[PDB]
RNA sequence: CGCAAGACGGACCAGAGCGAAAGCAUUUGCCAAGAAUGUUUUCAUUAAUCAAGAACGAAAGUCGGAGGUUCGAAGACGAUCAGAUACCGUCGUAGUUCCGACCAUAAACGAUGCCGACUGGCGAUGCGGCGGCGUUAUUCCCAUGACCCGCCGGGCAGCUUCCGGGAAACCAAAGUCUUUGGGUUCCGGGGGGAGUAUGGUUGCAAAGCUGAAACUUAAAGGAAUUGACGGAAGGGCACCACC
């Protein structure tokens, strides 16, 4: 299958961070993003975007960053924007 | 076969897409070029199908490369045929 | 044995694994109290410890499973220390299947120090982006190619890098996936597993080295 | 009969090693490490007929007399570890595999995890039966 | 089976007519 | 049980309806009479059987039409949807454009006009 | 005369290969004529599924399955009734029937 | 064996087994868990909707 | 849980590949060999098939050494059977394994000689070469990789039919045959007697190769069709069948 409570996403992103890789530990987060897991903003989708976005800006990816926020604004749409 | 085709005066390429040697007459499927680019400014000619390194004079001393057929060549353009 | 009540005559005990996991719990075993004849830690040692690394590693994987050996007892806490890794079998066989094309290799291994291990891998060829073609199979030149590669990189993260930090690359995996990209020009390949680990030599105890790893 | 000191909230896991296939059926319960164990129960303890050894109920009514030791001692819940003959052999589980889990959940034991052992070699010695095998 | 007995027989019995030839002289 | 109805019957049945479909109620007992008077079965039973599978018969015929006879009204609503259909009176819809490869043959046959032009990706499947 | 074509199951181009050991006859027949079954069950099997998967500890976690290969040679295949007797011209396919 | 006696009933009757015909497969509902459901083999003639008498559901049918 | 010995290369492994045939699957290196394809290179008829003669040739067997886990002729037991020297269960020698010599046989079967020419269609697969709208790998970019499409060789095979042939089964060859002739080798003459007799030859042994007659008999044998029968398969049915 995949993943299940899309928060073990942050575990491997966390577990590939302390051997030096964030070329991955970053697909991770992401292939979580967009998936199955829309269920538009579980609480745990703001500490996995928030890690994305330091990483993204930790080796510069841009267009990586439009996918996530563009993800993360649909399920945090016509619901919570505090996020 | 339609069992009534002509085999006298044949199509330029549909009918000499064949094997060269299963032709009316027997050609060569290859050619050769006139090159010269810069690594060697020579007018050198070379044959399609290299078989063995040609060298060069000028700064660089290799030009082709024998593959298992045609020639890879390289940074240099330097083509024709001509005629045949 | 047939003493009376040999259930309570036992000694329950605890096994501690290293500070590396987040739990650290493992679990229970019992040995007989001591006689004069054999004692406890002489009974008590020696053991290995299949432990799961989605039970050890709260969770959600299931298999990579680790050998750990308790190598020193300390007063009714048992501290482990790793044997090696394994696979399940179920895992391992599902991903074999018709019209793929299996890669192997092995290398032995020095650590840093003076661990020597003894690691097995495995590669299987992808079913391709968008083939029409019913068959995945690969040529014998671009076979040991691949092999060339796998070994190449798995001696180079391991024979630097302390006994430590290989555990540490080996959890998330990322050595198998760093083979998984470097072979991908010369055929794609999906998946890349190291479907065992044996630790083979080991040296002394070294009990300031020992404590470091349960610090 | 002495339990741990707590196991209130947490369980404590042994290894329940169910033998498959036929002729006979083991329940073999025993530690983590599986280097000291507990009771040891067969088919054909429960039921003399030298013929119903690998049967479904006497495999039930072994495992349902093993889960109380179980509980009685203090182990709670239970890795399970399967084991079909294997060795260039049958290598498929008996009827008495099924059959025992069913029964012993139920009984009131819980059950942590499952998974399939069974020794298969990567090609070994030759196989009792010669080249024409049995008949009749 | 058969034709493969048939021959059999008839090869043991050859061997010991070469025997008793070879007993007589 | 048994009683599944034989060819005699079957092939009676579906005579006398098409010549006195007009005759037809869907009761039992009028459908029976009838068959009494247009024609005579040489037996009571017989007579009592061919009436109940013409009233079985009359039940589906009021729905879709049937295939194994005919009427007159259902081969006026086959010659009503065979003569016109209100879908189109337009051929097909006046204008229908082609996309090239199409367009070097007209080119080679003298027409030049009602184009468009899309040169959708390779391949197949692909 | 001949009731097949191949005479096998297939030996094209091929001298000779190496045998292999019915599961159930204990007999000994080529690789490329022996029936080759793959299976596919879980390991609880389904009737006991429900009493088993609410006593469980934990939440997520599928079960396994049992991945086994067998090798029935020609007698013990017909027996076991994975494969019967076709017509003459039925034994043309080579499609295996869908599930 | 040392569970009370049981009481369970028919949702449903599945067909005829045995080399006579003379078992039949049912299917019953627990009668204590709806969501319960076991397969048995019962001798008599039965029709649907009827309570049997358990003595246990260990045991458990899959042939004839 | 550790150690030792011998044997063996699973799944992956396929109407897939290589080899003259017999045959040939764990890693890595070394040693020599070969096919196909590419070539506007070389030689200039150097070829085809084959008495004599020569190499290789499964398994079993024989001789001399090493080894002997596993399986296992022989043999000893236990059952089943009226009998049971058998099928089945236990034990177990030779053998099975390796090294050096012998032995030359098999349903060594595609039961189908080798070389060459001509004569339908269609979709695949392994290898080489060539052509191409594009996705895909990396260093950011036509090194050469993977996937897609088409073309040209030779190779293992398949599907399709009033090509044509055949007694039919079947076969793009078993076709191009009373309209009979491309080249060449081997071999057959009703069924038994008999692969026996006999002499020759080879072998340590076991046997191999070469191979008759007297006498006897009107059938033996092939393909296909219709029935009956089956301790064959799938359906259906009966209180003279059962529950």
């Amino acid at each position: 299958a995949y993943f299940q409570r899309p928060e073990n996403a942050l575990k491997r992103a966390n577990e590939f961070l302390e051997v030096g890789k964030k070329q991955p530990a970053l697909d991770v987060l992401y292939d979580v993003m967009k998936s199955k897991k829309h269920r538009t903003w579980q609480k745990i989708h703001e500490p996995i975007m928030l890690k994305y976005l330091e990483l993204c800006v930790d080796l510069r990816k841009s267009h990586l960053a439009k996918e996530g926020l563009y993800q993360y604004k649909n399920i945090c749409q016509q619901v919570n924007i505090k996020s | 076969m339609p069992l009534a085709k002509d085999l006298l005066h044949p199509s330029p390429e549909e009918e000499k897409r064949k094997h060269k040697k299963k032709r009316l007459v027997q050609s060569p499927n290859s050619y050769f070029m006139d090159v010269k680019c810069p690594g060697c400014y020579k007018i050198t000619t070379v044959f399609s199908h290299a078989q063995t390194v040609v060298l060069c004079v000028g700064c660089s001393t290799v030009l082709c490369q024998p593959t298992g057929g045609k020639a890879r060549l390289t940074e240099g353009c330097s083509f024709r045929r001509k005629q045949h | 044995k047939k003493v009376v009540d040999p259930f309570s005559k036992k000694d329950w005990y605890d096994v501690k694994a290293p500070a590396m996991f987040n739990i650290r719990n493992i679990g229970k075993t019992l040995v007989t109290r001591t006689q004069g004849t054999k004692i406890a830690s002489d009974g008590l040692k020696g053991r290995v410890f299949e432990v799961s690394l989605a039970d050890l590693q709260n969770d959600e994987v299931a298999f990579r499973k680790f050998k750990l050996i308790t190598e020193d007892v300390q007063g009714k806490n048992c501290l482990t220390n790793f044997h090696g890794m394994d696979l399940t079998r179920d895992k391992m066989c599902s991903m074999v299947k018709k019209w793929q094309t299996m890669i192997e290799a092995h290398v032995d291994v020095k650590t840093t120090d003076g661990y020597l291990l003894h690691l097995f891998c495995v590669g299987f060829t992808k079913k391709c982006n968008n083939q029409i073609r019913k068959t995945s199979y690969a040529q014998h030149q671009q076979v040991r190619q691949i092999r060339k590669k796998m070994m190449e990189i798995m001696t180079r993260e391991v024979q630097t890098n302390d006994l430590k930090e290989v555990v540490n690359k080996l959890i998330p995996d990322s050595i198998g996936k760093d083979i998984e990209k470097a072979c991908q020009s010369i055929y794609p390949l999906h998946d890349v597993f190291v479907r065992k680990v044996k630790m083979l030599k080991k040296p002394k105890f070294e009990l300031g080295k020992l404590m470091e790893l349960h610090g | 009969s002495l339990g741990p000191q707590v196991a209130e909230g947490e369980n404590v896991f042994g290894v329940c090693h169910i033998f498959a296939s036929f002729n006979d059926t083991f329940v073999h319960v025993t530690d983590l490490s599986g280097k000291e164990t507990i009771c040891r129960v067969t088919g054909g303890m429960k039921v003399k007929a030298d013929r119903d050894e690998s049967s479904p109920y006497a495999a039930m009514l072994a495992a349902q007399d093993v889960a109380q030791r179980c509980k009685e001692l203090g182990i709670t819940a239970l890795h399970i570890k399967l084991r079909a003959t294997g060795g260039n052999r049958t290598k498929t589980p008996g009827p008495g595999a099924q059959s025992a889990l069913r029964a012993l959940a139920r009984s009131g034991m819980k059950i942590g995890r499952i998974e399939d052992v069974t020794p298969i070699p990567s090609d070994s010695t030759r196989r009792k039966g010669g080249r024409r095998g049995r008949r009749l | 089976m058969r034709a493969k007995w048939r021959k059999k027989r008839m090869r043991r019995l050859k061997r010991k007519r070469r025997k008793m030839r070879q007993r007589s002289k | 049980m048994g009683r599944v109805r034989t060819k005699t019957v079957k092939k009676a049945a579906r005579v006398i309806i098409e010549k006195y479909y007009t005759r037809l109620g869907n009761d039992f007992h009028t459908n029976k009479r009838v068959c009494e008077e247009i024609a005579i079965i040489p037996s009571k039973k017989l007579r009592n059987k061919i009436a109940g599978y013409v009233t079985h018969l009359m039940k589906r015929i009021q729905r879709g039409p049937v295939r194994g006879i005919s009427i007159k009204l259902q081969e006026e609503e086959r010659e009503r949807r065979d003569n016109y259909v209100p879908e189109v009176s337009a051929l097909d819809q006046e204008i229908i454009e082609v996309d090239p490869d199409t367009k070097e043959m007209l080119k080679l046959l003298d027409f030049g006009s009602l184009s468009n032009l899309q040169v959708t990706q390779p391949t197949v499947g692909m | 005369t001949k009731k097949r074509r191949n005479n096998g199951r297939a030996k094209k181009g091929r001298g000779h290969v190496q045998p292999i050991r019915c599961t159930n006859c204990a007999c000994c027949v080529p690789k490329d004529k022996a029936i080759k079954k793959f299976v596919i069950r879980n390991i609880v099997e389904a009737a006991a599924v429900r009493d088993i998967s609410e006593v469980s500890v934990f939440d997520a976690y599928v079960l396994p399955k049992l991945y086994v290969k067998l090798h029935y040679c020609v007698s013990c295949a017909i027996h076991s009734k994975v494969v019967r007797n076709r017509s003459r011209e039925a034994r043309k396919d080579r499609t295996p029937p869908p599930r | 064996r040392v569970q009370p006696i049981k009481l369970a009933r028919v949702t449903k009757v599945l067909g005829r087994t045995g080399s006579q015909g003379q078992c039949t497969q049912v299917r019953v509902e627990f009668m204590d868990d709806t969501s319960r459901s076991i397969i048995r083999n019962v001798k008599g003639p039965v029709r649907e909707g009827d309570v049997l008498t358990l003595l246990e559901s260990e045991r458990e049918a899959r042939r004839l």
